Parts: structure tokens; sequence; C-alpha cells
């Protein structure tokens, strides 16, 4: 039912975030992470960070764009792995999956729970907060608050970004 | 945490059935810490021999945890007085040959009574006055 | 001078496109200052209210605001309504 | 690197670093550190040699995972707290989780792993980078949130970190594994008075900076890494061995010499705490320390060594290379028990 | 850990203003100007208070301020209001651009009947003051005694006795 | 609600026209005819092997430009602050940040194809 | 009646992609001192059925050294987004209308590559990965200035909603106050689709076929309604941002074929420009980006946040 | 605690149990390494977003910026990985052991 | 901090947004914006070891206001309890709970 | 024209956030009434 959507929605994330953890092939870990990336977007779509889905959603589709051309340029084997060939990576993928379905129906189960925190599974909807946002979205006009507020950390990144581009040429440039 | 504290809780040699249980406990469970960094920095070769590995490392751990509780126990009962590091002089290092014999090196052995018949001895006025290994910051 | 202005001239022939991404680049850095209406700009953007403005307690010794939203004490933005 | 760039190569490092020391905010806190790392990397392959990549890689892998802990220890902690001030953390498996981190920031634990192994591939002059400023930025954190570590934790990461690393030490030719062993057990030495008291854990690490600095430098200037290419210094230059040996003593920590002055006031103040057996391990486990460091004066000056013919050669020529501050720092990290109460000025 | 106290149904039981969203914003700007007596009283204890609990009654005022704002309405420009709200309501987002000329009707309307003004843009936004006479909340947020500050810094500072008094070191 | 059905009816859609495709047409296999195409002769063998592209130098900054891009697309909202004097300057750092890096990565060869 | 929603929506576009393809067919040959398809009906009009028909009871040829379950996600990926990339287009009044429309309308144009990314691997071949990598090479350069020039021209609409885009060309157009920028989106958005000068992943000449080598029937057939149907949504996109018709509020007939006809005037275009150029190199077409479009975006969009403050422009937010 | 932290918080534990339990390729480690951003992105996202923390709505981006520099220097260590030994699997690379 | 320099100079680089009840964008209040009012005032500059026993009962009011821990216990033992005679039919809801 | 477009378009959105903000004390004075009666009636039935 649509009523747990998002106890749905935040487990493919972690069942691709298992498939890729599980180490197959680079390019089917890119794969793996991507599901989880776009099912992430999901869940914080589904709480009210719209900017924050769709960034995550944009540049992790770049992010991961730019791996998968260095995966097959000179990270990629003339006999590619798969979830299921190597033994080791299906040994992975199936510790994967039971691990989630023994702990979540754990949690669902007695909805009290004692690992590492506690936790009342009742439903995720229940801490959504009674309030009204006026005429501007809080998700949106915060991050704005970017290039008012946040001038020291506006700095600090944009440095970081710009020795990036020196890292980046410093460490290639191959004598 | 709890493993080693259900060992202090039961009174040395006497429930010694309790104690040597503890005793058992605390000695083999650290053999598969050790083996898992033994198993983890030094590479094995198959699971067979993998387990063969944490065979001997959880045969010795449980056997002088085993050892220890008992060789410690009898002196308790038999000589009355508990409270006194001979208990786990002879009641420790005999663990310690056993475990030169474990590895079938009585000669390593000979040298175990020497410190881990001191050693355990040093983990009794440990319990009878208030020396703590771990101080909390008091000031 | 007569370098300065040949090596925009070398520029402009062998290159047209970064000059005028540096030109235009470059106005856009400077006149944001000498413009007049950019403190009109903030004006504005004060102006719009997004949250409700409270109403605070009388006490007396308060001329400014007003008792009334019609009332002709208080902020006035009739400069915005012919800008 | 090119001159100019290899400045700001440098320069992003230590601003990277100060971020550590000043911001009161925890992500600032965590900006700080890949700010370090991302720069860090560069310099580590500025020889470039497929030693170097290979040395760059695993302190990426390492220091990245390291920061990747920090994160949710932050997260943890705010979503238990709602605060992101550096101050002591509100839930027990957050404290540990960054305990944990900064740790394999730090090289205390097993993690110590990754210690000697980058610091053979990375040239000299990367490893005095290395073991001494790539230490303040974990330490300033650790001095800050010292309100709420657990003390068994520290003090049991710390315990160990002078006993492989005091150990691992007698097994080593190469004077750079031997110098990262060395660094390593005095990881731990800071480390265990940090719950006590913090302004011992800065005495330490000062001395322990000057006294690592005035150590590379001679190793720099003696222009060798092989215990072999080190005991043939004695000919060319008797004066670096000589002092070699000193600074070696101060290792020890040896009195009257600087180094027993960090052993010294730790001691001091553990004993205070009514900790003794703990600080009594760990004099006994400092003789390790001690030993490679006098068998590494032996092959130094003690006694003369085989050397070759092609090397009266050099006599003809000299160093013109400097780097300023060699003299200041054998002095200042050889001869400063006198002065045991300015650690006030730490206070 | 207390008692949680809630006015009981009787208490909370007022009709309400059963106008549809176009209906309120077209007559919005009157409604301010008319009715703000009401309002600014019930925002501002509102905000004083800090607890609709203990300003339930100023919200039954407002209702019926709102009430005879819309009877008054309804009597005398019944017609062109309609009209307003009607044409409001087709736009998606009740935009007043797409209404100039059924707000000119109704401004009109309004202005000679019933004898209001149209609110000039930016005037109705401008804050007020509220001449209530509801005393000030003592502890809004019921804060409880605060910790006595650390015992003070005070003297002067004398050269410590003895100098550093660590180990053997006489000064 | 509708964006969830309106992306399980996408998925749907395409799912026929592939399974009536791939299922319909009455296939015949014969070996030969999955053969890799090689431009009518046979393949040396491999197109699994590392293809070394060149560009990898702008692969990595162009990672690190979107990750800026996201930095600047707050713009429209930011516009609407109350500090437009900071927000400008702010705004234009990232700009002439930007185009620095690209300068330096341009100058110091970089965007030139490794040959 | 949501659902009767979504394939007025999905099939009266796929009939619109259909006879694309039966038009470039006859706008290029027109162009060309030729005919084009007349003898499939009248007038070639029944030329798609025709070639529907034969490639969906073509064999669908599955290559042995195929990654078998990567080779049937590819077409599927592709054409879907494809179609879920049109609900958010304000058509009038947007099917899907979303605070955000514009960054949902490049999340997932970045999805689309994935379609040529993992069927250029599957494919397992030579043409295969070079049309692939080659697609990485074309589509990496072209992410960066796309949200650029779309953030520069949004900046004085208000926000990133789709549809306030009408409001803010009520008066006039859009390629009126950015018109160096249009020229420049329009090549992207000509290039984003893999067309005219910039095709060098399908490359005919010098590929083959690139990608779709290995690719018949049916998956060959979703392959090009991808590629096509994000040919008229790019136009239709471009269309509203920059030439936004009149809206009368009581009648949408007269915005929807207003928009309509100036779809169709752009999508004619990008045949206009298939016909005439050449074809770029890879290699010159991310030098012709990042080292001549790419400095121009930075300035552009420089000048672009600093007009609205400077003249007291900035636009309503809500 | 709701399931929404629970399963996110899960999420991290077995990508830290990805990256550090290897594998015979370097690309998949630093997969897992990015990968793990995700959790640490979608969690402390969906906190401040509960909590009406606006100003720290800022935060999960300027983590996410600094996310893929660790990628970003993590490709290019790759790349002379293969450019001096060919190959990517994480065994060529031992001549520092001595 | 460790060297505090943002009070030396004088200038904010990171205290603006240590805390959710410092002032926010528009003055979009926290969540528990009542309660961080109440924490801070109460445990600042009286000592974090002189905090964790007197500012006590007032921080986890606090801490439940972000997590609503015992208070999410509270609705998980109610609906426990319409589970176990809503099956055993004692009991139905009032027709304000179905509309 | 843009420059006159933008600035009429700010001059209503002051004027849809005047109405609104009149509006505003009735749409406050319905909330509490809605919550205090939710509030009741989950308390009142919590009795049961
Ligand atoms: C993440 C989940 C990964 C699940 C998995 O095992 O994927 C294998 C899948 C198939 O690998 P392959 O390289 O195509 O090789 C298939 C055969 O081994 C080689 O080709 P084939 O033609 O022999 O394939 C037929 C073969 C294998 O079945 C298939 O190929 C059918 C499709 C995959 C089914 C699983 O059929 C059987 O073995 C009998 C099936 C009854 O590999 C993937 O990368 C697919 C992942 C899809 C994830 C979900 C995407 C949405
Ligand atoms: C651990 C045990 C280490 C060895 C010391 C204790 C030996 C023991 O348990 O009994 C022997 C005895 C037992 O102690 P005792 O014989 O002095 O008797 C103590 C009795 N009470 C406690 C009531 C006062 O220990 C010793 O003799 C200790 C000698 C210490 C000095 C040794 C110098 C060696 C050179
Ligand atoms: C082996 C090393 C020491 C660890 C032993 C583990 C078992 C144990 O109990 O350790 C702590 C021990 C007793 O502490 P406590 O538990 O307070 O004793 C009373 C009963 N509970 O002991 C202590 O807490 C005090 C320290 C005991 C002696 C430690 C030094 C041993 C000899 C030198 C090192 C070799
Ligand atoms: C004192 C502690 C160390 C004591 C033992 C030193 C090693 C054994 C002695 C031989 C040292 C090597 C050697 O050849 O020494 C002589 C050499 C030349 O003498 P020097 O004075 O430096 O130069 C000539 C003009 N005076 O001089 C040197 O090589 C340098 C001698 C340094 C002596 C210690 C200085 C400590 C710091 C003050």
């Amino acid at each position: 039912m649509t009523m747990y959507i998002a106890f749905i929605l935040s487990t493919i994330f972690v069942i691709g975030f298992v498939g890729f953890s599980s180490k197959p092939s680079p390019i089917y870990g890119g794969l793996g992470l991507i599901v989880s990336g776009g099912v992430g977007c999901g869940i914080v779509l589904n709480f009210g960070g719209s900017f924050l889905g769709l960034m995550v959603f944009l540049i992790y589709l770049g992010g991961m764009l730019v791996v998968f051309g260095y995966t097959t340029a000179m990270a990629t084997e003339m006999y590619p792995e798969v979830w299921v060939s190597n033994k080791t990576v299906f040994g992975a993928f199936v510790s994967g999956l039971m691990m989630e379905f023994c702990m979540v129906y754990y949690a669902l189960k007695e909805e009290e729970v004692e690992i590492i925190f506690k936790f009342n599974g009742l439903g995720d909807w229940v801490i959504y907060d009674t309030g009204d946002s006026g005429f501007f979205s809080e998700e949106a006009m915060g991050i704005a608050a970017l290039y008012s507020y946040g001038t020291w950390l506006v700095i600090v990144t944009g440095w970081s970004l710009l020795i990036g581009v020196v890292v980046i040429m410093e460490i290639t440039r191959g004598n | 945490k709890t493993l080693l504290h259900k060992y202090s809780d039961i009174p040395e040699g006497t429930e010694c059935h309790r104690k040597a249980y503890a005793s058992t406990s605390i000695g083999g469970a650290t053999g598969l810490i050790v083996s898992a960094y033994s198993i983890a920095l030094k590479p094995p070769a198959s699971f067979l021999e993998g387990v063969a590995r944490t065979g001997r490392y959880t045969f010795t751990s449980a056997a002088i945890g085993a050892i220890f509780g008992l060789t410690s126990c009898i002196s308790a009962q038999v000589r009355e007085k508990p409270d006194d590091p001979l208990n786990y002089f002879i009641g420790g290092c005999a663990g310690g040959l056993t475990l030169g014999a474990r590895t079938r090196s009585y000669g390593i052995g000979a040298a175990a009574c020497a410190y881990m018949g001191l050693t355990a001895a040093l983990v009794k006025m440990g319990q009878l006055e208030g020396w703590q290994v771990f101080a909390e910051p008091k000031v | 001078a007569g370098r300065i202005a040949s090596f925009l001239k070398n520029a402009w022939a062998k290159e047209p496109v970064l000059v005028a991404s540096f030109a235009i680049g470059g106005l856009a850095i400077i006149l944001p200052s000498l413009s007049p209406y950019t403190n009109y700009a903030i004006r504005i953007n004060r102006a719009t209210p997004y949250n409700y403005p409270v109403p605070l307690r009388d006490d007396g010794n308060m001329p400014d605001v007003p008792s009334h939203p019609q009332d002709p004490q208080g902020p006035s933005l009739e400069w915005l309504k012919n800008l | 690197m090119n001159p100019i760039i290899y400045t700001t190569l440098i320069m992003t490092v230590m601003s990277g670093t100060m971020l550590v020391m000043i911001s009161s905010h925890w992500l600032l806190i965590w900006i700080g550190f890949e700010m370090n790392l991302l720069a860090m990397i560069p310099v580590l392959m500025k020889n470039f040699n497929p030693r170097a990549t290979e040395a760059a890689t695993k302190y990426f892998l390492t220091q990245a995972t390291a920061s990747m802990m920090l994160m949710m220890a932050i997260i943890i902690n705010l979503l238990y707290s709602g605060q992101w001030t550096i101050t002591k953390m509100f839930n027990p498996v957050a404290m540990t989780m960054m305990t944990m981190a900064l740790a394999m920031k730090l090289g205390l634990s097993p993690f110590h792993f990754w210690v000697p192994e980058v610091t053979q591939g990375i040239s000299l002059q990367a490893g005095l980078l290395l073991l001494t400023w790539q230490k303040l930025a974990p330490l300033s954190v650790l001095c800050q949130i010292s309100q709420s570590i657990n003390p068994n934790l520290m003090l049991t990461m710390a315990m160990l970190s002078i006993l492989i690393g005091g150990w691992g030490g007698l097994n080593q030719t190469q004077l750079r594994k031997i110098m990262a062993y060395s660094s390593i057990a005095h990881m731990g030495w800071m480390t265990a008075v940090l719950p006590y008291n913090t302004t011992m854990t800065i005495l330490n690490l000062l001395i322990y900076i000057t006294m690592t600095l005035a150590m590379f430098m001679l190793l720099i200037h003696s222009s060798a890494t092989t215990t072999l290419s080190l005991s043939h210094t004695w000919n060319k230059m008797p004066v670096i061995t000589s002092l070699m040996m000193v600074t070696l003593l101060s290792m020890g920590g040896l009195p009257p010499l600087s180094g027993f002055m960090p052993k010294w006031m730790i001691i001091q103040e553990m004993t205070k705490n009514e900790s003794i057996i703990m600080p009594t391990l760990m004099a006994m486990t400092a003789l390790l320390n001690l030993y490679f460091y006098m068998r590494l004066a032996y092959s130094s000056s003690l006694t003369m060594f085989p050397s070759t013919n092609n090397m009266k050669m050099k006599w003809q020529f000299e160093h013109t290379k400097q780097m300023k501050l060699l003299p200041t720092m054998i002095v200042l990290s050889t001869l400063v028990l006198p002065m045991t109460p300015a650690l006030s000025s730490l206070n | 850990p207390g008692i949680v106290e809630l006015p009981t149904l009787e208490d909370l039981k007022v009709q309400e203003v059963k106008v549809s969203s176009s209906v309120l914003k077209a007559a919005a700007h009157h409604y301010g100007a008319q009715c703000d007596k009401p309002n600014k009283e019930f925002m501002l204890c509102r905000w004083e208070e800090k607890d609709p609990r203990r300003c339930l009654e100023e919200g039954k005022l407002v209702n019926q301020c709102a009430l005879d704002f819309f009877r008054q309405i309804k009597r005398h420009c019944a017609e062109p209001f309609t009209e307003y709200w009607t044409c409001i309501d087709y736009s998606g987002l009740q935009l007043f651009r797409h209404c100039r000329k059924q707000q000119a009707k109704f401004d009109e309307c309004v202005l000679d009947k019933l004898g209001w003004v149209r609110p000039d843009l930016g005037e109705l936004s401008k804050v007020t003051k509220v001449k209530t006479d509801r005393p000030l909340p003592e502890n809004p947020y019921h804060s409880r005694a605060r910790p006595e500050p650390n015992p003070e810094a005070e003297g002067d500072l004398k050269p410590a006795k003895h100098g550093s008094r660590l180990f053997f070191w006489t000064m | 609600m509708n964006i969830m059905l309106t992306l399980l009816t996408n998925v749907t859609l395409a799912s026929l026209l592939v399974l009536i495709a791939f299922w319909l047409p009455q296939l015949n296999a014969y070996s030969e005819k999955t053969s890799p195409y090689e431009c009518g002769f046979d393949p040396m063998g491999s197109a699994r092997l590392p293809f070394s592209m060149k560009f990898f130098l702008v692969a990595i900054t162009f990672l690190l430009f979107d990750l800026e891009i996201a930095l600047l697309l707050p713009l429209p909202w930011a516009s609407q602050t109350n500090n437009l004097k900071t927000m400008l300057t702010m705004a234009l750092f990232l700009l002439i940040l930007l185009a620095a890096s690209l300068a330096y990565e341009w100058t110091q060869k970089g965007l030139e194809w490794a040959e | 009646m949501f659902m009767i929603n979504i394939l007025s929506l999905i099939i009266p576009i796929l009939l619109a992609v259909a006879f694309l393809t039966l038009v470039e067919r006859k706008v290029l040959g027109y162009m060309q001192l030729r005919k084009g398809p007349n003898v499939v009906g009248p007038y070639g009009l029944l030329q798609p059925i025709a070639d529907a028909l034969k490639l969906v009871t073509k064999e669908p040829l599955r290559p042995g050294t195929s990654s078998i379950s990567m080779f049937i996600i590819a077409p599927i990926l592709g054409l879907s987004l494809a179609l879920t990339m049109w609900v958010p287009l304000p058509m009038p009044y947007p099917l899907i209308n979303m605070n955000l429309g514009v960054l949902f309308m490049l999340a997932m144009s970045s999805l689309a590559v994935y379609s040529i990314l993992w069927s250029g691997w599957a494919s397992n071949s030579k043409y295969a990965l070079i049309g692939a990598l080659r697609a990485v090479a074309q589509t990496i350069s072209y992410e960066v200035t796309l949200a650029i020039i779309l953030l520069s021209v949004l900046l004085m609409n208000g926000s990133y909603t789709l549809s306030t885009l009408i409001t803010t060309q009520e008066h006039i157009w859009m390629i009126f106050t950015s018109w160096p920028l249009a020229m420049m989106w329009f090549i992207s958005t000509l290039a984003e689709t893999n067309r005219a000068p910039f095709d060098l992943t399908e490359g005919e000449s010098e590929l083959v076929s690139g990608f779709n080598v290995e690719y018949a029937a049916g998956p060959f057939a979703m392959f090009f309604m991808a590629e096509y149907a994000n040919i008229i949504m790019m136009n239709a996109f471009t269309a509203i941002l920059f030439l936004g018709a009149s809206h009368d509020p009581h009648t949408p007939e007269l915005y929807t074929i207003n928009f309509v006809l100036k779809t169709l005037a752009l999508t004619i275009t990008f045949l206009w420009i298939r016909a005439s150029y050449p074809r770029f190199r890879y290699d010159q077409l991310m030098h012709l980006l990042w080292k001549s479009f790419l400095p121009l975006t930075l300035a552009l969009c420089m000048w672009h946040i600093s007009l609205p403050i400077m003249t007291a422009s900035i636009p309503p937010q809500s | 605690m709701p399931l929404v932290y629970m399963n996110i918080i899960m999420a991290f534990a077995i990508a830290l149990a990805g990256l550090l339990m290897y594998r015979s390729h370097l690309m998949s480690s630093l997969l897992c390494l990015e990968g793990m951003m995700l959790s640490l992105f979608i969690m402390s996202t969906l906190i401040i977003l509960n909590t009406h923390f606006t100003l720290a709505n800022m935060m999960p981006i300027i983590l996410l910026v600094f996310a893929a520099c660790e990628a970003a220097l993590g490709l290019s260590l790759l790349v002379m990985v293969s450019n001096t030994y060919g190959t990517d699997y994480v065994q060529n690379l031992n001549l520092l052991q001595c | 901090p460790f060297f505090d320099v943002q009070k030396r100079l004088g200038l904010d680089l990171d205290r603006w947004m240590t805390i959710q009840s410092a002032e926010q964008p528009h003055k979009i209040p926290g969540r528990c914006h009542a309660f961080e009012k109440e924490w801070i005032e109460c445990a600042h500059g009286i000592g974090g070891i002189r905090a964790e026993k007197e500012c006590k009962i007032e921080f986890d009011d606090f801490v439940e206001c972000l997590l609503r821990q015992k208070t999410m216990k509270r609705l998980s033992a109610i609906k426990r309890q319409r589970d176990k005679l809503i099956k055993e039919g004692k009991y139905t809801p009032p027709p304000h709970h179905l509309g | 024209s843009m420059m006159k477009w933008n600035r009429e378009r700010r001059r209503l959105q002051i004027e849809d956030f005047e109405a609104r903000i009149a509006l505003m004390p009735l749409f406050q004075a319905e909330k509490d009434r809605r919550v205090l009666q939710m509030l009741r009636e989950n308390l009142e039935e919590e009795a049961i």
C-alpha cells in the first residue's frame, strides 16, 4: 500500500546500495548505485526536500557518468564480472539481501528494537509536523541563504574547488 | 563486557562449575579475536585450513581459559585462601605449560610459568586493593 | 599605448570570443556599483512582505507606528508604485 | 609540482589544517580535513615515482574512509542533539564513532598500519610534512572533545600504539620506516594523557614536533634513507652524525635531554589521577623505542663504518642547500629540560 | 509530568465564515481595512501569550467581525461581489490581474453604498499598534528558575607563592 | 499519486513495446547471425580490453564543474534576498573562480587532447 | 480521468514522433532536388506505418556476446525517459505542474545518456565501445553549459517553474533579451539530441551506425523514438524558453496553436541544419564548447545576474 | 527513532562493509566511497527538513560538493595506477611492502 | 574553537548556523526554537560540567522535541491497544474518526 | 521591456501578499480551533 511508501522507497535504496557494495563489475556497480541514487531522491523528495532531491539526482548522474567512462577506459577486464558469475560477489550479493530481510522483519514485527539505537517502527508519516510554509519553500529558501549568510562557506568551498582543479592537474601531470 | 563481569561475581574456587564455565568463555572468546586478525593480516589459503588457524587458536585460548579456572579452583577450596595470589600463580601458569603443550613446545612452556604465573598473580591484589588499569580522570 | 592597442587588435582578430566574454564579463562586475537603482533593488526586496507584520502593544509615546493599516503615519512606498 | 603552485599546494594544507583549530562548527571542522587531505596527495607524489603513487593511494583510502566515518559521528550527534558546536557528544556511540575515525586520521590503533607504509614511498621532505603537520589537525579536535571521550577507549588505543609502535621498530633497516614507528609510538604517548589533562598532550606534541623537525633536517642533510647509506655519513660530515646521536638520545627520552620531559610530565599527571600501572607499562615499553634508537646510533657515530674512495670527491664540495632552522631545533629539542615550568604557558 | 489543559467542546463552538477561497481573496483588501481591530488584537495575543488555548475568545471575536463584514457585503453590494469572486475563481492562481474590470465595479460599489476605501498598495502591510488591555504574559515560555552563575572572579593578582612550585624549581 | 502513476505508465508501455518486438517476429538464430559485427570481416577479438581514451583530464574536471553548477543554481531564489550587495559579490566570486579554474585548466595545456 | 490524460499526452506524441520521420525524409529530400517518400499511400503519408510494422515484425537480433539483461534495459530506459520528460511541459496548462520543472528537465535529460551508454557497452563490439565513449565525450562537455544557460535565462524569469515562463514572456519574447544565449542554447539543444553537425555517436560514414550497430527490429525501433521524441520535446522546451506565446486565460486554444507552430518551425530548422552543414569531429566539438562556448557562458551568466540587481528589475519569486 | 532514519543508518553500515572489506578492483572500492556519501547526504537532509533547520539546509550540498572531490582525486589515482601498471586490480601495487 | 579567532577579530564565520534558534532567513522558526531558546540561556556561562545536571529536565524536553522518542512510544502503545480489542471487537471508533 | 514588466509583476506580488496577510488572522483563527478540536477528540476517546 502507499501508506508505507517511504518504507518501501527506503528499502530499494539499500538493495541497490547492497548490490553495488558487493563489488560487481565497476559499471554494474554504477547501475547499482544509480538505482539507489534515483530512489534515494524519492525519499528526500517525499519529505519535502525537492531541491535537495533534484541536485543529488542531477550531479550524481553526472558523477556516475564520468565514472563509467573511466571504468571502460582503464578499469575493465576482458572477462567482465557479473553479480552471478563470480561466487565471491554472489556470496556478497546473497548476504546483503537477507541482512535487510531479517532485520526489517524484526523492526516491523516488534516495532521497539534495540540494535545500536532504539527505533519505533510505527510510521515515518508520524513525525511530519503541523506547519505552514507561507509563500516560500523552506527547503529552497534556506539554500538561497548560502549567498547572503554563508559567505565563509562560499569562500572555503569555492577556494577548495580551485585547488580541486589544481590537484586534478598536479597529480596527472605525468612528469 | 558482561562475560568477564559474570566471572567476577562468581567467587574463586567455590561454584567452580560456574566459575570454570566463565573462565572457559573469556579464554576461548579471545581466541576468535586473535585468530580474526591472524586470518586478517596473515593471509590463509583455504576455508578448511582457515578455520584450522582459528582451530588451534580457539583450542588454546579455550584450554588456558579452562585450566586457569579449574587449577585456580582447586587451590581456592583445598587451601581455603582464595584471596591469595598463589591460587592464580599455579592456577594461571599451569595453562601456560599446557599452552606450551598445545604448541607442543615445553620449552616456551617452560618460560610460560615465569610470565603467566606472574601476571595471573598481579590481578589478585588488583581485586583486593583499589588498583585500576583504566583510571577515570579524577583530577 | 601602441602595444596595448595592437594587442587588443591582434586579439580581436585572432579570437573574437574570449575578448567578447572578457569585455561583457568585465562590465558585469563594475556597473552594479555605479548603477543608481541598486539601492532601489534592495528596497523592492525589503518591501515585499512574506511574513506577517506582527502588531505590537501600545504603551503611549509611539507616534511613528500607526494604530490602523490606513493611518497616514508609518512606512509608505509610493516611490515603488511609480517605479 | 611547479614552484609557484607548489607553494599554494602547501598553503591550502596549512590553511585547511588551520580551519580545524579556528572553527567552531562541526561541518567546518569536517571541511578542514579534506582540504588538508585533497592537497596533501599531490606533494606526496611530487617526485612521482611508482612508489610515490603507491604511497599516496594507501593514504587516500585510509584518510578518505576516516573522514567518511568522521561525517556520521557529526550527523548522529546532530540527529541526537541538534547542535554543530564543538562540544561533548550527546550520544555515546557517536563519541566512540568519532574516536574510531580520528584514530585512523592519526594512526593510533591497528590503523597505525598505514603510517609506516606511506612513509617509505613519499620522499623525506614529504615525510617531514606528514608525521609532523598532518597530526596537528586530529589532535586539536581530540583536545576540544576531551570532555566526553571514553577513558578506557582512549587509553586502550594509546597503549597499543606505544606497544606495536615500539615493537614494530625492532625490525626495520630503512630510516623512514624506523622513523614512522617512532612517530607511531609517540602518537600513543600524547594520546594516553588526553583525557586527564590536555595541556600535556600539547607539550608532548610540541617536543615531538621540534624533535621530528630536527630529525628530518639531519636526514635530508645526510641525504640517506638506509642505515648503510647513513653509516657512510660519518666520513663526509661527522658533525651531522654526531648530532644525529644526541637527538637519537632524546628519542629514547633519556634525561637530562628534552625527550624526557614529555614522558616525565605525562607520568606525573597520570599518577595524580591514580593510574600507576598504565604509566609504568608504557615506561617499560618505551625501552623498545630506545633500543632501535641505540642501534641506529651505533651504525651512525659510535662505530666507524666502511666508506668509499669516490666519496673523497665530495670533500671538495659542500651543501649548497641550507634550509634555515636546523641549528635552532637541535638546541630546542636537546637542552630544554631546565625550562619545564614554561609548560604552564600552554595552559 | 503534568496535565494537558484544553477548553471543552462548548468553548470552541462558533459559526465559521463558510465562503470559499476566491470570495475571501476578492474581499481580502476591504476585509483587512475594515476588520483589522479584531485581527490585530487576536494575532497580537497569539504572539504574546504563545498559546491558542489562552486566546480562543479572541478567535471568537474575529469570526464575528468577519461575519458582520461579510453580512453587510451581501446586504448592499451583493451582485458586484458575485461577479468579482467568480471571475477570480476561474483563474488557477486567483490572480488579481485578470479581474481589474470587475474589481472597479466592486470598488465603487462599496465606496458609495458601504462607504469603504480600497487600501493602497503597501498601506495594508504596514505594521500597526494595538491598544489591547490584556495583561502581559510574565512567563510566556513557562521557564523555570535558572542556574545561578559560577562564583565570580575578584581580588588582585599577587606573585605565585614560591614561584612555579613544580618539582625542584625554586623559582 | 500522479507522478509515479505517470512514471509507472511509461515503463509499462515501453515494456510491452520491447515485449512484442522481441517475441512476435518468428525468430531464427544460427550462431553466425548472432556473431559480432566487424564491418564485414571477423572481429580481432576483444571489445572489453581497456579502451584508453585521451580526454581523461577533461573528464574529471567536468565532475568538478558540475559540483559548482549545483552551487550556483539557487541564484533565482538568492536574488530575492535583502542583502544583494553581499549576494552579488559572492555570486560573482563563483563565476570568477570557475573561469579562473578553467583558465589554469586551459593555459597549462589541460583542455588539449592527449596524443 | 487522470489516466486518460496520461494516454492523451503519450499517444498523440507518439504519432507526432512517427510523422517526424516522414517529414524529415520529405524535408531532406526536397532540400536535395529529390521528392521524398510519396508512394506509400498518398504523398507518402503511410510511410511511417509501413516502417512501423516492418520493424516490430523484423527479426530482433540477439548477439551472443551481448549481456542480455543490460541489452534490454537500454531501449526501455531510452523510451521511458523520452515520454516522462514531456509531462512537465506547460502546454497551455502543464500536465505535471512542479515548482522545479527545469531541474526535472535536466535530471532525465542527464539520465538519457545511460541508454546509449549501457547499450554501447552491452553490444560488446569495437564500434559499440567507440560510439558509447564518444557519446560520453559528446555529452560530457554538454551538461556544464546546459545548466548555465538554463540558469542565466531563467534568473530573470523568477523561479524554476515552467508555468510562470509564460507570465514572464507575456510582453516580449525571451529571445529579444537573451539572443546571445538563445543561439548558444539552440546549438546545445541541437547537440544534446545528437543531431546535425554533432552526430558523432551515430556517425554513419565513420562508425557505420555507432551504438545502434547491433540493434535491430523493435529494440532499434525503440531507439528511434527516444532520439526523435527528444527532438520534438527539446524544441518545445526552446519554444517556451525563448518564444513564449500569448496565453488567453479563457481559451487555451490560442496558446496551443501558437506553441505547436513554434515547435514545428524549430523542428524543421533541426532538419534544415541537418541537411546543410557537414559533421564535426568529437575533439573539435569538445574544443568548440569548452574553449569557446563555456567562456562565453560564464560572462553571459555574469551579465545576467548583475543585470536584474543593477536595473532594480529582479523578478517575483512566488 | 523512525524506520526512515533506521534504514538509512543501516545503509551506511554495509557501505562501510563494502568499503574496507576489499576486492580485486580499486574502482569498485571507490565506487563504494562515493556511495556512502548517499547515505550521509540523505540522512542529513532528513533531519534538517524534519527540524525546520533553514540555515543547515545548505550543509547537504556543501557536504555533497566536497563529496565528489574525493572521487575526483580518487579517479586520478586510478589512471596512473593504470598508466604505470596497465591494470587496476589491487595486488600489483606492493613494491612499497619493503 | 581551539584557537578562537572568531571572537578575537570580531567576525562571524560559522556561529550563525551552529544552532537552530539563531536568526533564520525571513524569520522562519525552527521546530524546537522554544526549547533551544530555553536550553541555551539555561546553561550559558555557567559551565559545561555544571550543565548536565541542572539544565537537564529542560534539555530532554528539547531532545524529545527533535525526536519525539517517548511521544512516538505513546502512539505505538495506543495503536497497539487498538489492534488488541478491534480484533476482539469490544469498541468501535466514533463517526468523528470515519467521517 | 523586461525591466518594466518585471517591476509590474513585483507590484502584483505585494498586492497578492497584502491580500494574503490581511486574510491571515482568520486562517490562524480557524487553525487553532481545529487542532484543539482534533486534540480533544483523541483525548476524549483516549479515556475509553
